[PDB]
């Protein structure tokens, strides 16, 4: 009937609502189209009525892509290519109506709407920060909703498009006129004599409806420079630019993302040949690459992308409006960068006046470049920037509430820097520290109060990756770890809580890598090629840009830390040289310029220490770096590293620079199965026996009895 | 109950004229001197005696900054009296009479001159950012200064958009009137009224504020030149220009560029009754409020009134005339229209209910905006003896006066009748 | 003796850079939110009880007008707080303060900020009288207004001149420095003496009403630049700029086109003692005077302090700390040899003789302007604390503060110890 869309008469035209109690945000699903089909055709059986227009008036979005639990829903080939057949039929029912239509978007419309928006004859934009208007096809590797892309050519253009709709990214409502999606815009308004939000979604209503009586007796015509040169001319340089994006998407990522391609054979395809007839190729491309082993898994990144965007402790008590970040440098400003745009008082320390240049010119360097792709505006900018404090000494620590250490590692000073740096401030505080390899159980003993103090470890390049990582004691209340968290999602970046152990979670992972990335030029088998190497299986970074990207200073110690404890024999297994690296003093990023650089052949050739033997190719070197890195990767949880291990790879891919279009390193039980890679150590089991031994709990229901993890 | 009162004299307004008529000759600060002039010519004060005059521009034409100074010497006034210039957007005149009244009831001076002088005609189009490095140059070092050089002349302009927000006066002039529920047709009943009035307001011609001078370059005379009525048909046709074609603000209806300049006098009233003028109004509390300039830009004067109310110990509805400016047609309905319900004076302060009730016929009849021209910074100093000489014409005692300002701030003023 | 207090709370100043150092980046609001966030840097109060802030500049950046507004909202002000700016020549800040005092003493408002804001490094070279006529501009038409062109593009200049007599600063400076009989030797005693104490006030670090800031564009922060000592003999060879080599004014011993800001806090004492801040000193009395700009324009400060003596009720020599401002060497000790003698009270008053005395022990020991360099608008709000935190760290208990504008204005005010 009337459960979740409807209409009535005003002016005489049909105003149909969207909106769906349940959920927070609406989504395209068989449930809403199951009605959404029978009243476009009462519309269709109208004659009073002479033009009709849709909104969705619930506030936020304006509808979600595909319903993620509905193409993730299991079925067969022929009936997910029978959905997606079907899915754009009743597109073509309403592109071309007799009756014209009017659409509307206040809201962040994603995936299929689009699907629904450029199919009407004219929609209407609302001009603000919160609606954006994205295309949600390649991020999770698959072709849209119901095959926009064979009419949105038609509308903006192969090359202004082309770099939109495999790109990701979306696009605010200001660029979508000079791109001309949407051609009118509207800006949103203030006060109401109803709440100054609920009038605007019931303001677009009738700048619809004086738009809407125009379209009927035509006063409005709906044929609304460098696509004007294009715009006729494509006779011959058809090979021209397909070729040159044929090799563009190989340049930007490597071959071995089999899902965007398959819509360029669609933009390739639906040029030249059969347009109506080319609404059928993607029926049966649709149903491939989504029940392939790329993008599988990828739906359930998703599920955890949106399911650790949850502040999943309880409610927030009592939250943060100041903070105080111990230490300038590249963590301290780094996460200053961050925190202080989206409403949060800011207090930076340094020790000397020497370093809070190299401080602001991050925070200002990192911020006016936002200002200069026009994506705020050069006024708030300078407010942004005015938020954030500088100290010297103490002065204002009395008024804080959330404390952040940011000094380079130690165990000794630092213990001394939260004794000195406790009696200026309050009880209701929070102390925290971005360590990353000695814990904090050693070092929260000391403190006058043992429960306010938590850990957050953020990520070295802190603006382009987007996740913190929780670092939880015994004596972590509730209320500090959600009054940490809260801090975590407000700051936007996707969270993710560890109970602790020594070494916690991604050092602790990492170390087993790179104690390896020694291991390939231990025989000396020229390591630039390794770059090509290791970016072939699909990690965006090479090694040696991993070794570039810690520092060398910190590899060190983040080589003694758990070899002090167990790295020797499984957190390692290798010679350590980079202290004969360093022998020379070689700076890393510092020193700009990174490894042929004449000097590591040296070492090897000190004294003779690669006479050894093995068949080990790049593949076998692959999958034994791989291998080891989800041994250590399903190490975890066999302890209890947290609650429920399904929460894993959320963090261990999206920071740690493991490769998407591979499922997580929690995820190669399923697609390649743990019974292969126990054959892959197997093959692997005479080499030296001591460190890449396998843990107990996944092998025991690896291979026969067809057990998995959770599915 | 024991501060000393303040005292409104004669107040002259040289008249207003749309920009391209003859004040496109002037000099920002000459028509200062013509306003003050035709002060000194109704008032036989002797002209020692004026103690602190204080002027208010938006403009700040710099070759002569401090305007006042010069242009009292200019009027040949005695030079030991001090000067200074008020700049706010648009009540810098009508800040002038405030910083006055506190300037008088400190108990230290005698008498005030208050007043508001620009032109719009030549807005100051300067040069750029940095060509004006170019300052370096005023023999191999004046060759190596000018040595870095591209392409890169191009006057920048003073975009009039109050800069806390990025956008011009009419984005959200039409945001607030169609936020607040205003049709096209009720936008202009308004708009029909704001001349139907004005033109008999100057048939009648006791509207006598108005000096005239001669500007020295073009022929004779000046007298008021905004006003025209027209009927309502003739003006639905006009398509608007601040917004595309669904919205509902146009330039018939609308403010438009005007120049002019206007002062008064204020009096101690004991030096009033001592050397024997007759005056016309009393001076009494003023709110000077602002508001956010995201949402409430031009929710000027409603929400700064019934915070002077409390300020006096009164109440609304038995005030004797109001005048509210406008800027905007509309605005100054969305200004009726807000507040003659719920829901506004609740959830941006506490508890009150229809605070604001004017009752629309002891509103603006002599012709106030929209009507002879909107000055951008000399409105006010019209608008006290527009209440004056208007609520001694009538019956009645008191009057508030309110207006609103490009950047949120409010200003609104109890004026009481003559002390007789 | 009824009249409620006021009070100078903690005195933020931006330092002093000559220009073509850091602040040649700059934009002419910004050094202003710098200020102003030092001064909520350092005095710990919430942002919404902040009444009325109030600045002045000179330039008036015509892209944003009205500074105080926005620049208060760049800081994050509560935005309830209405702001207006208040240009004058030279004592624009320092008449910041009196029209705050003014507002306090009315018995309406809470508290005051008082600030003064500027920059010479971009001086506003606007475009032409007529140019500008082609704003007519913004398809025949537009070639029409296009069709009427010779050769007549020229920048018109400002020419810092005071307009009312078409000289510089510089021939009036040197006019009334050999008018009362100075030679150039001992027009640079005073010279030495407002370095020699500067560069010791430096070294003893404690002149603290400096706030540092970053400038965005360069490199690390700020720290004041103008202190140079040198000896008599090295500035003798210094050939005089301003005039034909017989005069007697150089730009050894002269002021120097510097920018910067200053802000403070005015609070009622009574709120000043219920919420608890330790404050810094009283604001008694100011005269407030000025003089014709022919013969006596930098005779600014000595016309008008035995009209503020009087005014509070005490005499000259018991006194205990002047600081009087200069704008050149000579001029203040010509405002020391002039009133030192008769003849000069005689004929321009009646019947005073030498209520000048100051007796140059008691004077500018914090190196005054010469030392740190002098903003053309924003000292003044720097010497309200060079004289508070003066008189504290020595005995005594008043003081008053003196200023001269290009114009003819003066200002003096006294400044009482702390209440305790």
């Amino acid at each position: 009937t009337r459960t979740h869309i409807n209409y009535g008469v005003k002016g005489d035209v049909a105003v149909v609502r969207i909106n769906s109690p349940n959920s927070k945000v609406n989504t395209l699903s068989k449930e809403l189209h199951s009605e959404f089909s029978e009243v476009m055709n009462e519309i269709w059986a109208s004659d009073q009525i002479r033009s009709a227009v849709l909104i969705s008036s619930k506030p936020g979005c304006f509808i979600a892509g595909a319903d993620i639990n509905m193409l993730a829903a299991c079925k067969t080939l022929q009936e997910v290519t029978q959905l997606s057949q079907e899915a754009q039929r009743i597109v073509e029912k309403l592109e071309k109506s007799t009756k014209p239509i009017v659409a509307a978007i206040n809201g962040s419309c994603l995936g299929g709407g689009l699907e629904v928006a450029i199919s009407c004859q004219y929609r209407i934009a609302t001009k603000d920060r919160k609606t954006v208007l994205g295309t949600p096809e390649v991020l999770l590797g698959a072709l849209p909703g119901a095959g926009g892309t064979q009419r949105l050519p038609k509308m903006v253009g192969v090359p202004a498009a082309l770099d939109m709709m495999l790109t990701g990214r979306s696009i605010r409502a200001d660029r979508a006129k000079k791109m001309g999606l949407v051609d009118q815009l509207v800006e949103p308004l203030g006060p109401g004599l109803k709440p100054p939000e609920e009038r605007t979604i019931e303001y677009l209503e009738e700048v619809a409806i004086t738009f809407a009586k125009g379209l009927a007796d035509k006063k409005i015509s709906p044929k609304r420079e460098k696509l004007t040169a294009y715009a006729m001319t494509i006779p011959f340089v058809r090979q021209q630019v397909y070729k040159k994006v044929e090799e563009k998407v190989r340049k930007q990522t490597k071959g071995l993302y089999p899902a965007p391609l398959k819509i360029i054979d669609v933009v390739k395809t639906g040029i030249e040949q059969g347009s109506d007839a080319g609404y059928l190729c993607e029926s049966q491309k649709f149903g491939e690459l989504v029940m392939t082993k790329e993008s599988k898994a990828l739906m359930g990144l998703y599920h955890g992308q949106v399911l650790c965007k949850k502040n999943k402790f309880g409610a927030p008590q009592k939250d943060v409006k100041h903070l105080a970040i111990l230490g300038a440098g590249l963590m301290g400003a780094g996460i200053a960068q961050v925190s202080v745009d989206k409403g949060l008082k800011t207090i930076l320390k340094d020790a000397t006046l020497t370093a809070l240049d190299r401080g602001q010119q991050q925070v200002f360097k990192g911020l006016n470049d936002k200002v200069k792709k026009k994506a705020l505006t050069s006024f708030e900018r300078d407010s942004i920037f005015s938020n954030l404090t500088g100290q010297l000494d103490y002065q204002g620590f009395e008024k804080a509430d959330m404390v952040i250490e940011a000094v380079f590692e130690d165990l000794s000073l630092k213990h001394r820097v939260l004794k000195e740096v406790e009696a200026v401030i309050p009880d209701h505080c929070i102390f925290a520290s971005n360590t990353s390899a000695l814990p904090i159980s050693e070092i929260a003993a000391v403190s006058k109060r043992p429960e306010k103090v938590i850990g957050m470890h953020y990520f070295s390049p802190v603006d382009k990756m987007q996740l913190l990582e929780i670092i939880t004691t015994e004596k972590t209340s509730k209320d500090t770890s959600a009054s940490a968290v809260a801090v975590g999602l407000k700051q936007g970046k996707v969270i993710i809580v560890v109970k602790d152990g020594p070494g916690f979670y991604t050092t602790r992972c990492l170390a087993p890598m790179m104690s390896e990335v020694i291991r390939i030029l231990q025989e000396g088998v020229d390591p630039k090629k390794l770059d090509s190497l290791t970016t072939s299986f699909g990690f965006p970074v090479g090694a040696a840009t991993l070794v570039d990207e810690v520092g060398v200073d910190v590899a060190k110690h983040v080589a003694e830390d758990l070899g002090k404890v167990f790295g020797e024999r499984f957190g390692g297994g290798n010679p350590e040289l980079l202290t004969q690296m360093v022998s020379k003093g070689f700076l890393g990023r510092k020193s700009g310029k990174g490894f042929l650089n004449s000097d590591m052949d040296s070492i090897l050739a000190s004294l003779k220490l690669p006479p050894k033997s093995e068949v080990s190719s790049d593949e076998d070197i692959q999958f034994r770096l791989v291998t080891r890195f989800v041994n250590e990767a399903v190490m975890c949880l066999q302890e209890g590293i947290l609650a429920t291990p399904a929460e894993g790879d959320i963090g261990a891919v999206f920071g740690l620079g493991f490769p998407p279009c591979l499922g997580g390193p929690f995820r190669f039980v399923d697609l390649y199965g743990a019974q292969k890679i126990v054959d892959r150590l197997k093959k692997y089991e005479a080499a030296y026996g001591k460190q890449f031994t396998p843990c107990q709990l996944l092998a025991d229901h690896a291979n026969s009895p067809n057990k998995k993890f959770y599915q | 109950p024991n501060i000393r009162n303040v005292v409104v004299v004669d107040g002259v307004r040289t008249p207003f004229l749309l920009s391209g008529t003859s004040y496109k000759d002037l000099m920002p600060h000459d028509l200062a001197r013509a306003a003050l002039t035709g002060l000194l010519h109704r008032t036989s004060v002797p002209k020692e005696v004026v103690d602190y005059i204080i002027f208010g521009t938006v403009i700040q034409e710099v070759k002569t900054s401090n305007v006042a100074r010069e242009a009292a010497l200019g009027a040949g006034f005695s030079d030991k009296t001090p000067a200074h210039t008020v700049t706010m957007a648009c009540i810098s005149a009508n800040q002038a009479m405030t910083t006055g009244v506190g300037l008088i009831a400190s108990g230290q001076c005698d008498v005030i001159v208050a007043g508001g002088v620009e032109l719009m005609s030549d807005v100051p189009i300067r040069h750029s950012r940095k060509m004006r490095k170019l300052m370096l140059d005023l023999g191999q070092r004046l060759s190596l200064i000018s040595k870095f050089r591209f392409n890169f002349l191009a006057p920048e302009l003073p975009a009039v958009s109050e800069f806390s927000t990025s956008e011009t006066m009419g984005h959200s002039a039409d945001r607030l009137a169609a936020a607040f529920a205003v049709s096209r047709l009720e936008q202009d009943e308004y708009a029909l009224r704001s001349h139907s009035l004005a033109k008999k307001a100057q048939d009648e011609g006791l509207l006598s504020d108005v000096v005239p001078f001669k500007v020295p370059g073009k022929d004779t005379v000046t007298k008021d030149n905004g006003i025209r009525p027209s009927s309502l048909e003739q003006m639905a046709k006009l398509k608007p220009a601040f917004i595309k074609p669904y919205g509902t603000v146009t330039a018939a209806n609308s403010s438009f560029l005007t120049d002019g300049a206007s002062a008064m006098l204020i009096m101690a009233e004991e030096k009033a009754l001592a050397m024997g003028y007759k005056p016309k109004a009393y001076l009494r509390d003023f709110m000077y409020v602002s508001q956010d300039p995201k949402d409430q830009l031009l929710l000027g004067p409603t929400y700064a009134t019934p915070k002077v109310l409390e300020k006096a110990g009164l109440t609304m509805n038995d005030i004797d005339a109001f005048e509210f400016h406008e800027a905007f047609s509309g605005q100054i309905l969305a200004n009726f229209k807000a507040m003659d319900s719920d829901w506004f004076a609740e959830n941006y302060m506490g508890r009150k209910t229809k605070v604001g009730l004017p009752p629309l016929e002891k509103f603006n009849n002599w012709g106030g905006s929209l009507s002879l021209g909107h000055p951008f910074g000399a409105t006010g100093c019209r608008l006290v003896m527009a209440a004056a000489n208007r609520l001694r014409k009538e019956g009645g005692q008191y009057g508030l006066v309110a207006a609103c300002a490009a950047g949120g701030q409010g200003h609104a003023m109890i004026v009481e009748a003559y002390p007789k």
